[PDB]
RNA sequence: AGCCUGUGUACCAGGAGGGGAACAACCCAGAGAUAGGUUAAGGUCCCCAAGUGUGGAUUAAGUGUAAUCCUCUGAAGGUGGUCUCGAGCCCUAGACAGCCGGGAGGUGAGCUUAGAAGCAGCUACCCUCUAAGAAAAGCGUAACAGCUUACCGGCCGAGGUU
RNA sequence: UGUCCCAACGUUGGGCCCGGUGAACUGUACAUUCCAGUGCGGAGUCUGGAGACACCCAGGGGGAAGCGAAGACCCUAUGGA
RNA sequence: CGAGUGGCUUGCUACCUCGAUGUCGGUUCCCUCCAUCCUGCCCGUGCAGAAGCGGGCAAGGGUGAGGUUGUUCGCCUAUUAAAGGAGGUCGUGAGCUGGGUUUAGACCGUCGUGAGACAGGUCGGCUGCUAUCUACUGGGUGUGUAGGUGUCUGACAAGA
RNA sequence: CGCCACACGGGGUAAGAGCUGAACGCAUCUAAGCUCGAAACCCACUUGGAAAAGAGACACCGCCGAGGUCCCGCGUACAAG
């Protein structure tokens, strides 16, 4: 099978070996697309994903390589953004960005601060009870958002009663 | 400390057991062989089950002893020993005229033996001797 | 528990017979167990100054005899070491019956108590005449 | 029901054989942080006494109060960092590359080594710096020796020699730092390395006890009750099951006990001084009198009096440092009595 | 007692009541179920449960499977649903048990079983094209209580 | 049961040599000495004589690389893991899925009930506008509200479904 | 009351080294073994691996289904008392 | 009702051993298994919390002291994070014990005309050996690598 | 029976919580990829270790003499050694 992806005019796609780099006005993203007998290449103004194999496993990855590439196109231009709201009942939760990680304090009244490191060149901006996670690499951005929500996970008590935490509000 | 090898084999991206088999065959024929870039030699399959096997060999033992190597250096050298009658004179002689190295201490480059090559573009389920050694706890001196 | 404030060489074991330093009606106590303790194979469980122990009343009034109660060791013959190095030892081994809250069951303590003990069980202390 | 019970003795300090070097040999060194600096020193054990200190622990209910603390007195006169050895990184680990020696040697270093008469410190240095340029340089260490002569209580004059790593800032800077020490004459002291109140790891060869049985050597029980009168008093039950048909090396047996190297972690240095303040009346038993550079280590130290003990900045301290503890009293009462 | 003890055909046929006494009664309550007054031809669908291996099925197993199957058909079609199912086999083989070592070992009589050759129909149902799936479920529950694997074969039924 | 007890036969016993890791009776084989040659069983990546043989396919589990067997396990049950073959039906008059838009009036059906208005129960389940739109399939409400399904239209474009 | 918790230190005689004296038990052979397997199913000796430079001193006894005694149990004998 | 795994219980068989492989229980000492009792990390709950209950990963460590009884087992007591189970010739008598079982003495009940008998009860009742080989704990002498001193490396190995 | 000392922190995982993500336009923690996550695994720490047969490295001294043995006085050592 063969699939061709016309690259956007705002974007430039370069690739050497199994790595592919995509750049736009919003930044750049490099990925490794490695799978048995699936060739990914930049043919002029289009990216080509092809293979002589056509079994269920090969077709699966081909479809995966595509979305990853289209996602890179999107991220280098429009960019990726996830929205998050910080909710707390009794204890005021302090959420702040420090260095390359967001720190949460007073979660459920805890003395020790909870924290997580931000992935990639991802940017995290907080305004009141709202957080916006954004960047070109959907992987890094997507994980960072998830990590923040996970960072307030509770296993010990009934979640229905204790709901304090930062939740993904808008998914791009 | 200098090893006049008649043959210098490059194990990079080569199937360990297939190279080992030919190096043994040649050592028995009287050739002095030096296997180079051992840390880059390869072994196929699920990294998880491959490692479970080598970890078991590391955990085996008792007073008599079952000293199993952890470095790509010795793993490979042992792989070759299991293909040589190392307890017989001719076998020990062959085994002792074979050596394995991390990286390549020679100026000349080794040759790639036919049939032992692995194409990374066509395979994803394989592991590297170096990766195995690191998992086993070896000191990545290479 | 709260640091005792001294080093103790347990001078008692399960089965040891000791004096009941109070006016509960119990005269002699037998050590059955030591609160929070867990020993090792063949080792007889040991107790010393400051430990809370389960006891059975060996000698005393009919009503008290044979009752299984909690107590606190207040004195022992085997020495203990204080922060300044000095060792301290008493004339006998004694304990005071105490309740679920660690308050002395009796109304008066008999004989001296170790400062270290008094500090750990204040209510027991707030009943002592002498505190050495 | 056959109650459980941990085994007798640790399997981590064997084989329980006689040590090869009476001089202890560290198998680890502190991490590189502060300015370059030698990561160890040495001295000779003298004896013990006690001191009274003002509690330092800011988390202690007794902070600021008198506290009696046992102390082992170690005579720590100046040592000579006589050479600079460089290690290069190779496929088979670290290997000595070369050494930079000096000219001024203590008058009796010739009781142990064949002191250099013809040496070239620059070719060596050159080779070293070239190795650094190439990026094949492994850690840097100093060949060090003690000056037994400065210690009257110790009969020997033959210096004890040990290698001590130099850690610190950047390699270029500590390499320069190393060369400085060496070239001078190598003379350095306990001060230059440790400060009272810091934690050190002490290493030494324990007191020898020759052959001892399982009870003493491994802490196994003696036979009990009636079992102690039949002909067996201090022998273990058995050497193993029917199968495996062999005696495992893990069963407690007789043999050499003592005279083994041991590295005791986190020993607090109570005080580093010089003079005879810690000395004891009548003299330390089987040692002599102290009057010179000394170090007071909190607690016990492996080895008999006179044995060579080695210090190193603790590699795994549990607590933060509380420098220069206040010593209000140092016992000088006779140790006989 | 485990079926492993009697599921194979490793003994002579033992069925002669004239020479065997004390034979326990069968646990099978009914062989013909559903509306047994109506004919089988009066149905558009005919589905049988076929045994894939030759075996012996003790009456306690025939009862459990039949019960656990008709029960479902009753629960899904009612105590009078327009269907009918037949257990076409009867436990003729008498089973023993040697319950003294191997001396005079001939066993005492303990039960009965039906011999079924692979490929045969143990059960057969007749339903309307509507309840065709309710019967397939009844059989699924039936073959779970007998030794061998089974094929749920659909005889008259070209409405798929 | 590597059990007990029959029957027929070949084998061990009393049968070498070759193979089967080893291994009385499993395979080849019945054998004077010595010599050359060709095969048998079984094998041909190395250990160890002979292929890293050819055409093709499947497997990703190190499954497997184990004729027979006390010796080699692997079952009932389950699997949108993957490959191959077949049948029915739908589709460029645009299928399947997704997304967007519409989902409307008589009329909160009648009964029951203080009330029940798709959605407690009982019964009925009809017709207008129209490209569609139930006397309502699933939540939801104290009952409404509200959220969706059916149903129609659009965007999209090639197989889809059983 | 050291039977025990829980062991310690000490005493005398041995043990250890030296001079002299100087046996016995036991010995199919070979024998540096270990892990698995196999085998008359409980192998230092067979198979596959692993380990293994030779010799000597002291030791406590895991194994040699250790040595000692043609099993006192059980059965058998057209045995004995 | 159906399908299995183990080889901890019991039974079956009579393949090994009668020119002997010393019983049970305990003790001492060592290694192991996981079908996990505690401890670590998880999932569900008829999960508010606290705590229960059920389930998953996981064998690093721990799992103790006592009363009857020879007991194994089990019952009981106070402690405990918990006081799990099992294999190693039902590990362990050329290690210990000798309470039970199982010689010769004796009594009771029952059986027998009797001698005598009875997984019925009861009191008493013997435990040999100087280690040849192997195994291991420690200690030496030589040879090999191939003039001496001093300092190291670190393949491997042990640990809870 | 007394006294002293005996980690924190990394790395990779299990169960599990998730991210991106297709086969199957959607969905999906999984098929490729990734973020986390156990007293458990590896490292950290301690102890042994040139007989590691690839039998090792460095510095200096020496080959008419460096070093060593016997001898003598002794123990921080020790059953002989
Ligand atoms: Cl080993
Ligand atoms: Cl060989
Ligand atoms: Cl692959
Ligand atoms: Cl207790
Ligand atoms: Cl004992
Ligand atoms: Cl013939
Ligand atoms: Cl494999
Ligand atoms: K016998
Ligand atoms: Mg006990
Ligand atoms: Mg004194
Ligand atoms: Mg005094
Ligand atoms: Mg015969
Ligand atoms: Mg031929
Ligand atoms: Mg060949
Ligand atoms: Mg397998
Ligand atoms: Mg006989
Ligand atoms: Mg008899
Ligand atoms: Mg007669
Ligand atoms: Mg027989
Ligand atoms: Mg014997
Ligand atoms: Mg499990
Ligand atoms: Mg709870
Ligand atoms: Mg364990
Ligand atoms: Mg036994
Ligand atoms: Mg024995
Ligand atoms: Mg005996
Ligand atoms: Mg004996
Ligand atoms: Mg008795
Ligand atoms: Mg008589
Ligand atoms: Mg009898
Ligand atoms: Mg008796
Ligand atoms: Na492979
Ligand atoms: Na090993
Ligand atoms: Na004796
Ligand atoms: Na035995
Ligand atoms: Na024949
Ligand atoms: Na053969
Ligand atoms: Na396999
Ligand atoms: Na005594
Ligand atoms: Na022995
Ligand atoms: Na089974
Ligand atoms: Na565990
Ligand atoms: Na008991
Ligand atoms: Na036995
Ligand atoms: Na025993
Ligand atoms: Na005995
Ligand atoms: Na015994
Ligand atoms: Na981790
Ligand atoms: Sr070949
Ligand atoms: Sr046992
Ligand atoms: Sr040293
Ligand atoms: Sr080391
Ligand atoms: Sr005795
Ligand atoms: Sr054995
Ligand atoms: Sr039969
Ligand atoms: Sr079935
Ligand atoms: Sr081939
Ligand atoms: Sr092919
Ligand atoms: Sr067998
Ligand atoms: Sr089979
Ligand atoms: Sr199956
Ligand atoms: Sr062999
Ligand atoms: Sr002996
Ligand atoms: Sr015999
Ligand atoms: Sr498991
Ligand atoms: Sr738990
Ligand atoms: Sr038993
Ligand atoms: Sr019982
Ligand atoms: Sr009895
Ligand atoms: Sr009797
Ligand atoms: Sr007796
Ligand atoms: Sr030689
Ligand atoms: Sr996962
Ligand atoms: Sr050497």
């Amino acid at each position: 099978p063969r699939v061709e992806l016309e690259i956007p005019e705002d974007v430039d796609a370069e690739q050497d070996h199994l790595d592919i780099t995509v750049e736009g006005d919003n930044g750049s993203v490099t990925r490794r697309l490695w799978y048995p007998d699936i060739d990914v290449s930049v043919d002029g103004d289009t990216v080509v994903i092809e293979s002589d194999e056509d079994n269920a496993k090969t077709m699966s990855t081909i479809g995966t390589f595509q979305s990853h590439i289209e996602n890179m196109f999107h991220g280098v231009t429009e960019g990726w953004e996830y929205g998050m709201e910080v909710f707390y009942s009794h204890f005021p939760m302090q959420v702040n960005v420090e260095g390359d990680e967001v720190v949460i304090e007073n979660f459920l009244g805890e003395k020790a601060p909870r924290r997580t490191t931000i992935h990639g060149d991802t940017d995290v901006e907080i305004d009141g009870e709202e957080l916006t996670v954004s960047g070109p690499d959907i992987e890094a951005v997507g994980q960072t958002a998830a990590d923040i929500e996970q960072l307030t996970r509770i296993n010990d008590k009934d979640v229905r009663v204790f709901q304090d935490g930062v939740y993904i509000t808008r998914k791009p | 400390a200098e090893f006049d090898a008649d043959v210098i084999v490059d194990a990079r991206d080569c199937i360990m057991g297939r190279v080992a088999s030919q190096v043994a065959e040649q050592a028995l024929d009287g050739e002095t062989v030096a296997v180079v870039n051992a840390e880059r030699a390869v072994i196929t399959g699920r990294e998880e089950q491959i490692v479970e096997k080598y970890e078991k060999r590391v955990d085996i033992g008792n007073d008599n002893g079952y000293f199993y190597p952890k470095r790509p250096d010795g793993i490979f050298k042992r792989t070759i020993r299991g293909m040589l009658p190392h307890k017989k004179q001719r076998g020990r002689e062959a085994f002792e005229s074979v050596r394995v190295y991390l990286g390549n201490p020679y100026d000349e480059d080794g040759e790639v033996l036919d049939g032992t090559s692995l194409d990374r573009l066509s395979n994803i389920k394989f592991v590297t001797l170096g990766e195995i050694s690191e998992t086993l706890g070896a000191n990545k001196t290479w | 528990m709260e640091a005792l404030g001294a080093d103790v060489t347990q001078g008692l074991e399960k089965g040891s017979l000791i004096t009941c330093a109070d006016n509960t009606g119990a005269r002699e106590l037998k050590v059955i167990s030591v609160h929070g303790y867990s020993g090792t194979k063949n080792r007889l469980p040991k107790a010393g100054l400051g430990d809370k122990i389960t006891v059975s009343v060996t000698k005393g009034t009919p009503e008290m005899r044979r009752q299984v109660l909690e107590a606190v060791v207040v004195r022992q013959r085997k020495p203990i070491r204080r922060p300044d190095g000095t060792r301290v030892k008493f004339e006998d081994n004694a304990a005071v019956i105490v309740d679920e809250n660690e308050d002395p069951r009796g109304t008066e303590l008999k004989g001296p108590i170790a400062r270290e003990v008094a500090q750990r069980f204040g209510s027991v202390a707030s009943a002592a005449t002498m505190i050495v | 029901p056959q109650p459980s019970r941990p085994r007798k003795g640790s399997l981590g300090f064997g084989p329980r054989k006689r040590s090869t070097s009476e001089t202890p040999r560290f198998n680890s060194w502190p991490s590189d942080d502060g300015q370059p600096g030698v990561q160890g020193f040495a001295g000779y054990k003298a004896g013990m006494t006690h001191v009274v200190l003002v509690n330092d622990e800011p988390n202690s209910p007794r902070e600021g109060m008198e506290e009696t603390v046992p102390v082992t007195v170690i005579e720590t006169p100046p040592m000579r960092a006589v050479a600079l050895r460089a290690y290069e990184d190779t496929p088979y680990g670290q290997r000595p590359l070369t050494e930079v020696w000096t000219d001024e040697f203590h008058s009796e270093l010739d009781r142990t080594l064949d002191v250099p008469e013809d040496h070239d410190p620059d070719a060596a240095e050159e080779q070293i710096r070239d190795a650094h340029e190439a990026g094949d340089l492994g850690d840097l260490r100093l060949i060090t020796h003690t000056v037994p002569d400065a210690v009257p209580s110790v009969p020997k004059k033959k210096p004890d020699v040990m290698e001590t790593r130099v850690g610190g800032g950047s390699v270029s800077d500590r390499l320069d730092h190393a060369l400085d020490i060496v070239e001078d004459g190598g003379e350095h002291a306990m001060n230059d390395i440790f400060r009272a109140g810091e934690y050190a790891d002490v290493a030494g060869v324990t007191k020898g006890k020759g052959t001892q049985g399982p009870v003493k050597r491994w802490g196994v029980q003696k036979r009990k009750g009636k079992h102690a009168r039949q002909g067996w008093r201090r022998r273990i039950g058995n050497l193993g099951p029917w199968n495996p048909s062999r005696v495992r090396s893990t069963v407690p047996q007789q043999g050499q006990t003592g005279y083994h190297q041991r590295t005791e972690l986190n020993k607090r240095l109570i005080d580093i001084g010089e003079g005879d303040e810690p000395t004891v009346d009548g003299g330390f038993v089987n040692y002599g009198e102290v009057d010179g550079p000394y170090t007071l280590v909190k607690g016990s130290v492996p080895g008999p009096d006179k044995r060579l003990v080695r210090f190193r900045p603790a590699v795994r301290p549990n607590d933060q440092p509380r420098l220069d503890p206040e010593v209000r009293y140092v016992s000088n009462e006779s140790n006989q009595g | 007692k485990p079926a492993s003890m009697y599921r194979d055909i490793d003994k002579p046929a033992y069925t002669r009541r004239e020479y065997i006494t004390g034979i326990p009664g069968s646990k099978i309550a009914q062989h013909k179920m559903g509306r047994k007054q109506k004919d089988a031809d009066d149905y558009p669908v005919q589905i049988s449960l076929i045994v894939e291996e030759t075996v012996q099925l003790r009456h306690g197993s025939l009862e459990a499977s039949r019960l656990s199957a008709n029960r479902h058909l009753i629960k899904e079609l009612g105590e009078e649903g327009d269907y009918k199912m037949t257990l076409r086999k009867f436990p003729h083989q008498v089973l023993r048990e040697n319950k003294d070592g191997m001396r005079a070992a001939f066993g005492k009589i303990v039960g009965t079983a039906a011999r079924v050759q692979a490929g045969e129909q143990l059960f057969t149902a007749y339903c309307n094209v509507e309840d065709a799936e309710h019967v397939k479920e009844a059989f699924r529950r039936a073959y779970n209580k007998i030794t061998p694997s089974c094929r749920i074969d659909s005889s008259p039924a070209g409405n798929a």
